[PDB]
């Protein structure tokens, strides 16, 4: 019901927001929409797509049939069979809401989940409902439900059962990549890549590898990046399947900068086909372009930007304008030059670095005991 | 099933291909499972050097 | 029996008892799934428990 | 504690440092930034 469901939410994005992209999503969504009995959400989706077609009343009586066919099941059940809790009334009425998650909208499904949550006593059935809330909050990217039940999954449930939490570890950092947290929390608990089968709880494997390799080279530059992703072998199997992703890795690590841009050009354009995509693309590339500059200015202290004209790409004035924007950004600690045409660097010493940190933290605690001394003594 | 002698080779052939995919700890794992199986056969007469 | 009045034996445990001690020490351990602890205690005809 | 000085009174969630840095520099970053090479 919900288990192959997330590809639909990809094609909801891909058809809609790139308005030029209206060719191939509708070709394999509408035939999937007449399948799977998908009836409630697609009305607005049919408005943004091609206007109308009469299959609506066809499956309306068919969604009313399987609504009524199992409604008459569990009302006769609760009127004849007298067990409660996790009884036959339970799994019939969760089959109603899982009929709603596959077919209907979220609202009937979530109130039936809250209807059936307080009827449970076992934590395993509770957590499987919280699996459903987290997935339907990931369908419609609603940031209110997902913040709540993850705390319910941590505190109220998973002091009990075990290794149905790694299924939600992949969901904790599914939240972090759809957020702007593309930096450390995503790449830290993506790093346990030992979860293989493309299940509901492991929504895909090969694209999960591409997700954890894109986010990985921002968490760390060389505090042993190469052991966890390059000397890592189980990661090295499936990036041996994908040649372009592996080339994107080894160009950066083995310092091939000219082919690194051609790899990074494909990545940003391939990133465009994603539904957790909005935080990435304007922020991801500019963070990596300044990432490649910083290690390249390392090992030199008298660089010439004419050497950037062929070892690096081309465009003498292009390197000139992009360094100028990044030095003025407060990053990229070097000093660009005109007619000498020598990119001199300036990096602080130990003492010139330590003196700056102590004067920042010094004035912070000084201001902190300014205000505290005024709260006391009237 | 019941046979034992054919299993030593196909465990050993997977240790080639897990190393061919450059998965070093898994290929060490599959080789050791081939070692403990290999010690109960009439002849590994040529399969010994293949394993070696 | 003027001095010691209760003399208590300690036989090696049964299959249900070997099942239970296995449940005690695998508590902090991290089991995978699909695992049958009963057949493991069936494999020990006369274990100690230590 | 009023002062009687009142009388009048990731979409953009953490973007404004990156947004104050770059805003509109052909954000696709490919059609010129990667397409220098036909000019050289």
């Amino acid at each position: 019901p919900k288990n192959p469901d997330l590809r639909i939410a990809q094609l909801r994005f891909l058809l809609s927001l790139p308005e030029h992209r209206g060719d191939a999503a509708v070709r394999d969504e509408l035939m999937a929409a007449v399948r799977d009995n998908n009836m409630a959400p697609y009305y607005e989706a049919l408005c943004k797509s091609l206007d109308w077609q009469i299959d609506v009343d066809l499956l309306n009586k068919m969604k009313k049939a399987n609504e009524d066919e199992l409604k008459r099941l569990d009302e006769e059940l609760e009127d004849a069979e007298k067990n409660l809790g996790e009884s036959e009334i339970r799994d019939a009425m969760m089959a109603k809401a899982e009929y709603l998650c596959r077919i209907g909208d979220k609202e009937g499904a979530l109130t039936a989940f809250r209807k059936t949550y307080d009827k449970t006593v076992a934590l395993g059935h509770r957590l499987d409902i919280v699996f459903y809330l987290l997935r339907i909050g990931l369908f419609y990217m609603d940031n209110d439900l997902i913040t709540r039940n993850t705390e319910k999954a941590k505190s109220l449930i998973e002091e009990g059962g075990d290794w149905d939490r790694r299924n939600r570890l992949k969901v904790y950092q599914g939240l972090y990549c759809v957020a702007i947290r593309d930096f450390k929390q995503a790449a830290e608990l993506f790093l346990d890549t030992v979860s293989t089968f493309t299940s509901y709880e492991l929504m895909d494997y090969k694209t999960f590898v591409t997700y954890t390799v894109y986010v990985s080279m921002i968490a760390l530059e060389r505090p042993d990046l190469r052991e966890k992703v390059i000397k890592g072998a189980e990661i090295l199997e499936v990036l041996h399947s994908l040649p372009a992703v592996r080339q994107y890795l080894f160009s950066l690590y083995e310092c091939r900068y000219s082919v690194f841009f051609q790899s990074l050009a494909v990545v940003e354009q391939e990133m465009k086909k994603d539904w957790l995509f909005a935080p990435h693309y304007r922020y991801y590339v500019r963070e990596m372009r300044i990432h490649a500059y910083s290690q390249l200015l390392e090992s030199y202290r008298s660089l010439t930007l004419g050497y950037m004209a062929e070892a690096f790409g081309v465009g003498v004035e292009f390197i000139d304008q992009e360094l100028s924007r990044f030095i003025a950004a407060g990053r990229l600690h070097c000093k660009i030059d005109k007619v000498n045409e020598i990119v001199e660097t300036n990096r602080p010493d130990s003492k010139n670095w330590q003196y700056q940190e102590t004067i920042k933290k010094g004035d912070l605690l000084l201001n902190r005991v300014q205000k505290l001394s005024r709260v006391i003594n009237m | 099933m019941d046979d034992k002698a054919l299993l030593v080779e196909v465990q050993l052939l997977e240790s080639k291909t897990y190393h061919a995919l450059s998965n070093l700890p898994k290929a060490r794992a599959a080789l050791t499972s081939a070692r403990t199986t290999a010690n109960a056969i009439y002849c590994p007469p040529k399969l010994q050097a293949t394993l070696d | 029996p003027g001095r010691i009045d209760r003399k208590i034996e300690f036989p090696p445990p049964n299959e249900e008892a070997r099942l239970d001690i296995l449940k005690i020490h695998s508590r902090k351990m991290n089991l995978t799934r699909g695992i049958n602890l009963r057949k493991i205690a069936e494999l020990m005809p006369g274990a100690s428990g230590a | 504690m009023s002062e009687k000085k009142q009388p009048v009174d990731e979409d953009n969630w953490d973007d404004d440092n990156v947004e104050d840095d770059f805003s509109n520099q052909l954000r696709a970053e490919l059609e010129k930034h990667g397409y220098k090479m036909e000019t050289s």
